[PDB]
């Protein structure tokens, strides 16, 4: 079905003609606009007092990346390069070798945060929940190089935000 | 196909005629390009660059390729006349910020693995 | 029922096949081939010099009122003698249908401009020229539309590198932006993702 | 026509690739002077600069000698 | 060589040139040009600065990621000098003021600081040291600037015997002093000249040529302990040079002779400015002084650079000084000045 | 010292006005510009901080390079940055403006606006939230506070 | 979308509605002024991400 947005015609009776003439001479719709603006003036603003008040977020939020650990302290990543393969922007670089104890562990794990699109495919493709996109988003830097993370920086982020990341994963892991 | 569809100009004589017409159009435009863009080059330098750009395709012996080249040359000229370009592109024609690339075998051997 | 399998539409398939036969009978001079894909999309492969007559017929004929030019693009296949494949997608509002018309051309062969049939062909053919190097004969204003001013090469060709040949930066010595040969801090990493096991028996080709 | 001749010779002598010592009213551009198509085109454009009138391309190709140039200009006044 | 210092690439922005250069006084005219050339080549550049970090902003886009490093330094701090020259195999010295502030004088900027940089660089094991001096550096020169230049050159050679000492004549460019100083005399009515500028001969050198020579001296293996003189291809009288400058700027030229003592007093008046002075007595002395001729010293042709004549790059500097009436006038519109060769 | 005290207080006074009176240029590219609009929206009102958009680059103090910078656009961005008078600051927003973003290996994309203009602040995201950009603006303000121009001049 | 049987699309042409509208902008601005052109652009509702791709 369909409907007409502008197809009406005004009645030409004397009362309607005089009403339209009064609206033309006495700016009735302009006064209506003024009244609406005044109403909004007397309403309460929606502005939050940042940074003392923070906007709402969800456990699924994608923020700064992190590399997690098992509760024993061992790194979760097994150098399977699934995140590197699935990364749309090719922002992940991985190089691995057998560790001193023979574990399959990375020696280089770099993420370029100026190349990443924060799409979250890396945490979807991880079969051990090693790489995650944490909740932090206030990590703006004064220099370009500070946004070229490596394994040490990502492990530091994981250790720094482990509690919140673990809580969010517990809250949202039944939808995954 | 033996009977290739001609863009225009048929044989190479009309293609050469179009080449000369485009060369005249470019030649009469260099003073205006220098004046409007406020280039620091000489008018002689601009004419020499137009001549060089024309001469780098002097080995073409196909009328269709020549017609496409003159079409693209007219496109480039109409970009310059309407000041659609900036001084950036006009100077990009000159490669003013490149180091002189070595061309002798010994220098190429010294600098790197480039053939 | 099969919940995971898209249902077929035999009615639409038959209607499209009948209309393809109709147009092939009407225009034998240009129509080289007619196909109907199994998801009900009609395709017509015509000779390149029949673009104007075929489009005019499909636009003005009472039984084929394809008033709207939905799309116009090209596909580059280097392994063919005529690499470029010009594709026209047309929409018929009166009969609530869509059609596709495909022609072929190479680097040096012009394709007649279809701006006298549809006006959107102006910018669509400008984009085709800018991105593939296909020249359209009677174009009112044929010039680059998307690439940079003075850009060399046609980016969407299969043989044009992903990062191109030049890159831009601001040079303080000359107080202007300059274009210099491309040089990447990290090279794009080429992945070989194809599995060596055949996926679809239905599309197997004769070994020849 | 002597005025036209001296004007044409003055234009020719200003061209860098033209050798004034071997330059003469009968010197051919392609053979005697060893020029090419673009040099002749530039000479024709310079001639248009001096006399201030249009030279068609088909006419421009029939001006391979200074004598031919002055004859063409005289016929065109 | 260390495996990290082996050149790689095609000499682009993202290549490795094997040069780690600490560029003192990089926050300047010649400094910015040299840093730009190094970064374009693809070298590691350390920029010791004492000014506000805001004034070092233009040097950031001059190199790829991690190639430009900014480290705060103090001129009279050997600890800071060692910190900034610890890991660089080339050290370039371009520090110099044309006036004397309360804390730094010509002795400080041209003798003490260059000597400290040379001595600390020798201890740190820096392979190459380029030191910039002035062509007219005379021990008995009337100018304190040039006297300090000569003394500091001797001190630098004593401290670092394997140095390359470069003596540009008069650098002219966009952010220069020379052409701008001569073209900024419009505001003071006419142009005061000592002896009407008839007794002074100068051959200015192009800034890009100076920077290219400095870069080539680094890559030249047999320029270790040498002294180069960088001068332009043409020598002009001061009157002819200023006349050409005003002709290119399309400003009326009204020169007049001013006696030397009166000009010195005028310079004394202008140097009371706490900010950057417009002119000083030393500047007047240098302008009046004729550029020396040093045939024995090598030059740009010896380093592989063809000197760019003034008549080609004068319009880059002097077009800014024109008005809207003559903004679009072409380079060829002004005849070249009368040279003295 | 009296002079050092005077110049320190004067520098604090000057830096306060520039810190609290930021006038970004009305300049947005691609998707990242929508987050600037949501920052200007009532929820995260930028105007309350002293951040007011102005159209002319002459009357602008900050350029927010928000979105992808292409080769065809780089000369215009450089031109407007040059026409913006000093003191001037640059905040790059999003992966495209920071580095290459989703289009790093593209023939028609500049891998970082810092190849063209000196960048003071980098805001990471795709797109960074309005909160993230507001944090970047506050960080830029704090960076302005630490400038000591009169103190550099006095000890020069 | 054109697929050649592999896991990566062979061809992907994107038809954005704003491309044709912006192409037709010139005709809609006949006999109008600068403010009218501003209004016409607004009513065409152009997003240049989809226009350019
Ligand atoms: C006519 C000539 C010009 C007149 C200029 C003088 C008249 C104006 C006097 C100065 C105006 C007020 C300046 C002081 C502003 C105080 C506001 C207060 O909030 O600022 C605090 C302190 O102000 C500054 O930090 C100190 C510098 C400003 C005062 C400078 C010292 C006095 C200078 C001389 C004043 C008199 C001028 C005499 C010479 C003309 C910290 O603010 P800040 O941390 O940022 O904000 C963070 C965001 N928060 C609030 C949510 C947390
Ligand atoms: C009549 C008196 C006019 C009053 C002076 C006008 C003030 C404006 C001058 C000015 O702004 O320029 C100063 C100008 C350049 O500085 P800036 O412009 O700030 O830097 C940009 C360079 N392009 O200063 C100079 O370099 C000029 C050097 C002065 C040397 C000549 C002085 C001679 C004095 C006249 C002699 C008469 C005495 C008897
Ligand atoms: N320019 C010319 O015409 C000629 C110059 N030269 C010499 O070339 C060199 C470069 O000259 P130029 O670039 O034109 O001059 P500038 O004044 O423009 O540059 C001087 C540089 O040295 C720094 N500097 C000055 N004083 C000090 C100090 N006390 N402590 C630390 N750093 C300091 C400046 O930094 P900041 O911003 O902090 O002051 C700036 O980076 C100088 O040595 C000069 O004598 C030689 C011949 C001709
Ligand atoms: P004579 O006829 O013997 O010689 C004619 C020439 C020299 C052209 C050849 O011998 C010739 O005819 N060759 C045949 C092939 C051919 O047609 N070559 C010419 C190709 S047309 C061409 O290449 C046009 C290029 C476009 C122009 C470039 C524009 C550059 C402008 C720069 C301006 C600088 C800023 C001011
Ligand atoms: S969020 Fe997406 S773009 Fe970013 S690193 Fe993960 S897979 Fe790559
Ligand atoms: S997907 Fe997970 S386990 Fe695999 S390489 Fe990436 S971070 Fe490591
Ligand atoms: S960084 Fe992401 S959101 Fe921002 S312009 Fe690029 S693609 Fe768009």
């Amino acid at each position: 079905t369909y409907k007409f947005v502008n197809m009406r015609e005004p009645s030409m009776d004397m009362k309607s003609v005089t009403d339209r003439a009064a609206q033309t001479l006495l700016w009735t719709e302009l006064v209506r606009g003024l009244g609406m603006t005044l109403s909004y003036l007397f309403r309460e603003p929606a502005t939050i007092n940042y940074p003392f008040e923070k906007g709402p977020l969800s456990p699924r939020f994608r923020g700064e990346h992190a590399l997690r650990r098992y509760p024993s302290g061992e790194e979760r990543c097994i150098a399977c390069k699934l995140c590197e393969a699935v990364c749309p922007a090719q922002a992940i670089t991985i190089e691995a070798e057998p560790r001193a104890d023979g574990s399959r562990r990375t020696t280089r794990y770099d993420i370029d945060m100026t190349k990443c699109i924060y799409c979250g495919f890396c945490q979807e493709a991880c079969p051990v929940d090693a790489i995650v996109e944490g909740p932090n988003f206030e990590f703006s830097t004064e220099t370009h190089e500070e946004l070229l993370y490596n394994k040490e920086k990502l492990l530091n982020n994981g250790d720094k935000w482990e509690a919140e990341i673990a809580a969010n994963i517990q809250a949202d892991y039944l939808y995954r | 196909g033996t009977s290739v569809k001609p863009i225009f100009s048929r044989d190479m004589n009309e293609a050469k005629r179009r080449v000369r017409e485009l060369y005249r159009a470019w030649y009469r435009e260099v003073p205006n390009t220098v004046h409007l863009f406020q280039l620091d080059i000489s008018v002689k330098q601009g004419r020499d660059k137009v001549r060089e750009m024309f001469m780098k395709n002097a080995h073409v012996t196909d009328p269709r390729v020549v017609d496409l080249l003159v079409i693209k040359g007219k496109m480039e000229l109409e970009e310059t006349i309407n000041v659609w370009k900036q001084r950036t592109h006009i100077m990009r024609f000159f490669h003013e910020t490149e180091a002189p690339r070595p061309t002798d075998f010994l220098s190429k051997f010294y600098v790197g693995h480039d053939p | 029922t099969r919940p995971t399998i898209r249902p077929r539409n035999d009615v639409v398939h038959k209607q499209l096949s009948a209309f393809g036969q109709y147009v092939a009978e009407i225009l034998p001079k240009y129509v080289q081939q007619v196909q109907v894909s199994c998801f009900n999309e009609l395709e017509i492969f015509i000779h390149p010099d029949g673009v104007i007559p075929v489009l005019t017929f499909l636009r003005d004929h009472t039984n084929a009122q394809f008033k709207s030019l939905a799309d116009l693009t090209a596909v580059d296949v280097p392994t063919r003698q005529n690499r470029f494949e010009i594709v026209y997608n047309l929409l018929s509002l009166r009969f609530n249908s869509r059609i596709r018309v495909k022609t072929y051309t190479d680097e040096l062969t012009p394709i007649e401009s279809s701006v006298t049939v549809y006006k959107a062909a102006n910018w669509y053919e400008r984009e085709i020229w800018d991105m593939f190097g296909v020249f359209f004969a009677n174009h009112p204003d044929l010039r680059r539309i998307l690439t940079d001013y003075g850009f060399e090469g046609h980016p969407f060709r299969k043989d044009f590198p992903l990062s191109g040949y030049v890159e831009l930066r601001y040079d303080d010595e000359v107080k202007r932006v300059v274009a210099e040969p491309v040089e990447l801090a990290q090279e794009f990493r080429k992945f070989d993702l194809n599995s060596p096991w055949e996926a679809f028996p239905a599309y197997r080709q004769p070994p020849e | 026509l002597e005025a036209i001749k001296d004007r044409v010779l003055y234009v020719l002598k200003l061209y860098d690739k033209i050798d004034p010592e071997k330059l003469s009213v009968n010197s051919h551009f392609m053979k005697d002077l060893g020029l090419d198509s673009l040099d002749q085109v530039e000479i024709i454009m310079a001639m248009e600069d001096e006399f201030g009138f249009e030279i068609p391309d088909i006419d421009a190709e029939k001006l391979m000698c200074p004598q031919e140039i002055v004859d063409y200009i005289a016929d065109k006044k | 060589l260390h495996h990290a210092l082996i050149p790689h690439g095609k000499g682009g922005r993202s290549s490795v040139s094997g040069i780690v250069a600490t560029v003192f006084g990089a926050t300047g005219f010649l400094g910015r040009y040299v840093v730009n050339h190094l970064g374009r080549m693809g070298s590691q550049v350390i920029v010791p600065y004492r000014c506000e970090p805001y004034d070092t902003m233009h040097l950031r886009p001059m190199g790829d990621l991690g190639q430009i490093i900014f480290m705060e330094w103090n001129g009279k701090d050997k600890d800071s000098i060692r910190k900034v020259v610890e890991h660089s195999n080339v050290v370039i010295n371009l520090v110099g003021r044309e006036w004397e502030t309360k804390n730094f004088d010509f002795e400080d900027v041209f003798v003490k600081i260059p000597h400290a940089i040379a001595q600390v660089s020798k201890e740190a094991g820096v392979e190459k040291l380029i030191h910039i001096s002035h062509l007219n550096a005379d021990i008995k020169s009337p100018s304190r600037y040039l006297r300090s230049k000569a003394v500091g050159e001797k001190e630098v050679r004593a401290a670092f015997p394997e140095a390359t000492i470069i003596k540009p004549s008069d650098i002219f460019g966009r952010e220069d002093r020379f052409l701008n100083y001569f073209a900024s005399m419009r505001w003071f009515g006419g142009v005061p000249l000592i002896s009407l500028g008839k007794e002074t001969v100068k051959q200015p050198v192009y800034i890009v040529d100076v920077s290219k020579g400095i870069i080539n001296a680094i890559k030249d293996p047999d320029a270790k302990g040498k002294t180069f003189a960088f001068v332009g291809p043409n020598r002009y009288l001061l009157f002819d040079l200023v006349q050409y400058i005003f002709a290119v700027a399309y400003r009326p030229f009204l020169p007049y002779p001013l006696p030397h003592f009166a000009y010195r007093w005028v310079g004394r008046l202008f140097e009371v400015s706490p900010f950057e002075p417009w002119t000083t007595r030393d500047k007047v002395e240098r302008v009046h002084m004729s550029d020396m001729t040093l045939p024995h010293l090598p030059g740009l042709e010896d380093l592989g650079i063809q000197a760019t004549p003034l008549e080609l790059k004068a319009i880059e500097v002097l077009r800014r000084h024109r008005t809207y009436r003559w903004l679009t006038s072409e380079m060829e519109d002004v005849k070249p000045a009368k040279t003295v060769n | 010292s009296r002079g050092e005290y005077v110049v320190a207080k004067l520098d604090d006074l000057v830096n306060w006005a520039r810190r609290s009176s930021l006038w970004p240029m009305t300049f947005g590219l691609a998707c990242c510009a929508v987050e600037m609009m949501h920052m200007a929206a009532p929820r995260y009102d930028m105007d309350r901080f002293g951040v007011v958009f102005r159209a002319s680059p002459r009357q602008s103090d900050v350029m927010i390079v928000a979105g992808t910078l292409t080769n065809k656009m780089a000369p215009a961005l450089r031109k407007v940055y040059d026409q913006m008078p000093e003191p001037r600051y640059v905040v790059s927003m999003g992966s495209c403006a920071n580095g290459g973003g989703y289009y790093h290996y593209s023939y028609s994309v500049v891998r970082g606006c810092d190849r063209i203009v000196p960048v003071d602040i980098y805001v990471p995201g795709c797109p960074p939230t309005a909160e993230a950009l507001l944090y970047g603006i506050l960080q830029l303000q704090r960076k302005i506070k630490r400038e000591k121009r009169l103190r550099i001049w006095y000890r020069r | 979308l054109v697929s050649d049987g592999s896991s990566r699309p062979y061809r992907c042409k994107i038809k954005a509605p704003g491309f044709a509208h912006l192409a037709g902008l010139d005709k809609m601005s006949k006999g109008h002024m600068l403010a009218d052109v501003v209004a016409i652009i607004g009513t065409q509702d152009i997003v240049f991400g989809e226009v350019d791709r």
